[PDB]
């Protein structure tokens, strides 16, 4: 008898975190089949960093995260380590010796709206770049430039977030996607994540 | 424009029992759908958003389930504060937002007779030139109930008005009043006045009446 | 407190380019960076703002990109509709209002080289009686656009009098240009030949004309 | 916390022109999606449109019923959200809710209305305004005694007992439109009736429509 | 959709003063803050000046700062530049543009403001005498001041091989420029190749026949 992991629940999801707040989950105790997610084909990208595909079955770690979020198809790109742009910098950062995979997947039919999806958001400005695995949620009115702001929007006083907006009809670079990302972090204590084959 | 469509349209069941309310949608809204509660003379309260997820503070009794062009609303046990009209809402169209027509939500519960109450007049009416006799009709269930109006003895027609709360949102209870209106010197012509109820938790008709 | 890009930017349709702009932690590193394409003749689009986002209507062979002090607009399928000046700008802590760069000509190299016809005219009697005396050396039909021009007097290079135009795109979409020399009499009859220098991507021609 | 009160509204003429207000507090109005919805008497609810925030470009959409004749405009100035009817019809009567949604956290959800205003009533038609008449309902284990209130338009009338010390046994009638043209309805009480003696019970009639206000003494 | 007309741009001397002008239309001009951008002559561009929403925040780059005066009204849908003591390096085409996402994101057209302190003065025009079986003839009008000029040959007549070349300005604070006409050495048939300039700022017309040496 084998404990499984809960990764529908994960990949399964009626409602994806914004990027700038993304999402993280712990996974530990349990017993994953990582080929039946690489042989899946309902993934438009599959990058494992650190690790191959084809061991992760035979491999075990004492910890793995999961952090979800949605963002732009051609924003995707920017999760791999050593990265920069809107996301990596200002959103979600991985860092340059991830040990993980990076999972994501066309989400149009279901993240999209009629109008636009303004559900979805993600982090416009920030005077620093992001850390590794860094979240700010912050609302704070962004100061561009000289002038105090006294905490109103003006010429130079920005919200620091925007709307993705999907819309159906958007080109494929533009429409949602939903990205998972795990980490597999191992430490000198027991693994307790594994694969079937161990 | 999506249009959307909820079933039954009123239902009324006993406390503790489950019900469920459906909600259709003229074309997929993927899992852009809310559920609302609206009792009466209040605003509507958010029940569930994102077609499964519970609003904070609702109590876990509701639940709600669906996809694309089918939705359901569940009550696991009814409970008499639970008295609404429930609708279901799509935002699936961001520039045009619909609901549903709603759904009667009622209470069933045992029968209780009516403490019938009969009111003469006002003196400052009948100087005025009218004449309003109120009879109170109070916690009782079921609604139906049969209300005549006997001047002497005569039954009368069309000088009664009726009109009925909700259900009370404790005991589950109706009540009525019927307002007989009639001109001062009509009511000053004859005597007594009876207001005749008739009802299941009543072993008779009980008539409550006023001489003047 | 200066943005500083380098001045010009050369490619074949269908090649990529990138345009560089450099600064400070205080202006690019610590604000956000802006980018904006002008064909001459018109008002500046705006093709890049929050350092990587594209407004509505920007293709997206159109990017943008950040190191620490420096900024980058990227170019990929260079068309003859990019022939025109980028201009980067951002933010500078110590400044109230933004800041922008000396801008980038980038050249679609849509048509094969054409080297320049040079044409030199000596000055006029009439003028030369009106005490006056100016030598007119017209540039036409080359392409690329840009050219340098140096006059002589006896093969020294003038010192003063030089005033001449930007190149200019004419009908044809060739360009054009016109170099002037200002000369008292005395000079123009003090000297046996000036010769007017044009070059072009390394090759230069000449005309010469003398006192009669 | 967060709240909403609509303000405005009332009797107007068809063809009339009427500007409805809500007053926000309690929650960053400049970042909240603002909307009306609607229900006419007994008729459900409809939503009639909304304004984004300013951050996703301030755009406006209206129902169809609505549109080119409703306006809405918010004022972040003032944390107060418009709406600019004109063209007034009498299907237009209805009460006015102004809302906003399920957006200021982490987890956004647009257009779930979570925060309602106590709603304004709207009311279209030719009829004039008339102010209502208060008549005690006279009581006689358990006794009854209420008020009527007689003659009144347009809806709607506030009629409490004891200023809010009585609520328990209240039954506020909803109102009846007569064969006159005007509403009427009943505010009955059932009490001890041994309380006749002890307690005094007067009910506070109000109808803001008609700026009347009485305190009527219900005595045995 | 959205749209930008500037207007409110001439020519003024050193000290002077000019009120320009940009009417809004296409969008809520309230919401937007505007901003003032200028563009020398053959030179990049600055940042001039900034306004609020509803004018109560204003923003002047040091270049400009205690001269220039921005303001808006929203009665209108315009928004106003004064320009005051006005220099020669004030010389520039000014934009008009709104504010969003810390960017400019709509422009408008530009209008022309210029410093000169020079006076309107008329041409010297000089014939350009000429001499591949095509023969090159013109004439040069020197030192004129302001543009612009007009220069025709037999009054309209002649229209092929007529290459009008830009101005230059010198520094002078005059302009000068040449037109040629390239026709072939059959040159005998319009004996007369006059040159048409006329500068209506000077209202100066003067003819001039360029007749071969
Ligand atoms: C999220 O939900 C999807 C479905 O909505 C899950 O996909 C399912 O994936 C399994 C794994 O491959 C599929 O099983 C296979 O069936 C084929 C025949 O169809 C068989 O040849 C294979 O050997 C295997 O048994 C399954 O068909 C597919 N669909 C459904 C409805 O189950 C997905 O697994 C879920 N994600 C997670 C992380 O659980």
């Amino acid at each position: 008898i084998t404990n499984l992991c809960p990764f529908g629940e994960v990949f399964n999801a009626t409602r994806f975190a914004s990027v700038y707040a993304w999402n993280r989950k712990r996974i530990s105790n349990c017993v994953a089949d990582y080929s039946v997610l690489y042989n899946s084909a309902s993934f438009s990208t599959f990058k494992c960093y650190g690790v191959s595909p084809t061991k992760l079955n035979d491999l075990c770690f004492t910890n793995v995260y999961a952090d979800s979020f949605v963002i732009r198809g051609d924003e995707v790109r920017q999760i791999a380590p050593g990265q920069t742009g809107k996301i990596a910098d200002y959103n979600y950062k991985l860092p340059d010796d991830f040990t993980g995979c990076v999972i994501a997947w066309n989400s149009n039919n279901l993240d999209s709206k009629v109008g636009g999806n303004y559900n979805y958001l993600y982090r416009l400005f920030r005077k620093s770049n992001l850390k590794p695995f860094e979240r700010d949620i912050s609302t704070e009115i962004y100061q561009a430039g000289s002038t105090p702001c006294n905490g109103v929007e003006g010429f130079n006083c920005y919200f620091p977030l925007q709307s993705y907006g999907f819309q159906p009809t958007n080109g494929v670079g533009y429409q949602p996607y939903r990205v998972v990302v795990l980490s597999f972090e191992l430490l000198h204590a027991p693994a307790t994540v594994c694969g079937p084959g161990s | 424009d999506i249009q959307m469509t909820q079933s039954p349209s009123s239902l009324s069941a006993s406390v503790g029992d489950r019900v469920t309310v459906t909600c259709r949608a003229s074309q997929s809204i993927r899992s852009y759908l809310n559920w609302y509660q609206q009792k009466p003379g209040k605003a509507p309260k958010l029940l569930i958003y994102a077609a499964s997820s519970l609003q904070s503070g609702v109590p876990s009794r509701f639940s709600g389930s669906g996809s694309g062009t089918d939705f359901t609303l569940t009550i696991s046990s009814l409970q008499p504060e639970d008295f609404a009209t429930y609708y279901c809402q799509q935002s699936y169209t961001t520039p045009a937002i619909t609901f549903g027509q709603g759904t009667r939500v009622q209470i069933k519960r045992t029968v209780a007779a009516p403490s019938v109450f009969i009111f003469p007049p006002s003196d400052e009416q009948l100087k005025s030139g009218t004449a309003s006799v109120v009879c109170l009709l109070n916690n009782f269930y079921p609604r139906e109930a049969k209300v005549q109006w006997k001047v002497d003895n005569a039954l009368q027609s069309g000088n009664s008005q009726e009109s009925v709360t909700e259900q009370d949102s404790k005991d589950s209870t109706y009540s009525l009043s019927s307002t007989l209106t009639l001109s001062k010197a009509d009511y000053e012509k004859h005597k007594v006045y009876a207001c005749e109820v008739t009802h299941q938790g009543l072993s008779s008709p009980v008539t409550k009446s006023f001489n003047r | 407190s200066v943005l500083t890009q380098p001045p010009s930017a050369s490619g074949t349709p269908g090649q990529s380019v990138s345009i560089s702009c450099s600064g400070t932690y205080s202006n690019i590193g610590s604000n956000p960076v802006n980018w904006y394409q002008q064909v001459p003749g018109t008002a500046p689009k705006l093709l890049i703002y929050a350092n990587d986002q594209r407004p509505s209507g920007v293709p997206d062979r159109f990017s943008g990109s950040k190191s620490a002090t420096s900024a980058f607009l990227a170019i990929g399928g260079l068309q003859s509709e990019d022939d025109a000046d980028y201009y980067c700008s951002t933010w500078d802590d110590s400044l109230p209002g933004p800041l922008f760069g000396g801008g980038t000509k980038l050249t679609v190299l849509g048509q094969p080289k054409a080297n320049p016809t040079v044409t030199l005219f000596p000055p006029s009697s009439e003028e030369l009686q009106a005490n006056k005396a100016t030598l007119v050396c017209l540039i036409s039909d080359f392409y690329p656009g840009a050219v340098t021009v140096a006059w002589k007097a006896d093969g020294s290079p003038v010192k003063a009098g030089v005033e001449t135009t930007k190149p200019s795109k004419q009908s044809n979409n060739k360009y054009a240009a016109s170099s002037y020399l200002s000369l008292t009499p005395e000079q123009w009859k003090s000297h046996r030949s000036y010769s007017c220098q044009v070059t072009h991507e390394g090759s230069t021609v000449e005309k010469t004309v003398a006192p009669t | 916390v967060v709240q909403l009160v609509e303000s405005g509204g009332g009797l107007v003429k068809p063809g009339g022109s009427l500007r409805l207000s809500c007053a926000a507090s309690g929650f960053t109005f400049s970042y909240a999606w603002m909307s009306w919805v609607r229900q006419a008497p007994g008729k459900g609810l409809e939503w009639v449109g909304r304004i984004k925030r300013k951050s996703d470009g301030g755009t406006t959409d209206y129902a169809a019923p609505v549109k080119g004749r409703f306006t809405i405009s918010r004022d972040d100035s003032k944390n107060t959200l418009y709406l600019q009817m004109s063209s007034l019809k009498t299907e237009d009567t209805a009460v006015y809710y102004c809302t906003t949604d399920l957006c200021r956290s982490t987890s956004c959800e647009h257009d779930a209305f979570d925060i309602w205003g106590q709603g304004t009533m709207v009311t279209v038609s030719s009829a004039s305004t008339k102010g209502p008449s208060v008549f005690p309902l006279a009581p006689s284990g358990t006794a009854a005694l209420g008020c009527l209130v007689k003659d009144y338009f347009p809806e709607p009338v506030t009629v409490s007992w004891n200023s809010g010390a009585l609520t328990s046994g209240v039954h506020t009638f909803p109102a009846v439109l007569q064969s006159s043209g005007l509403y009427s309805l009943s505010s009955v009480v059932t009490v001890p009736s041994s309380s006749l003696g002890t307690q005094t019970y007067i009910c506070n009639v109000n109808h803001k429509p008609s700026n009347t206000k009485v305190d009527k003494k219900v005595e045995p």
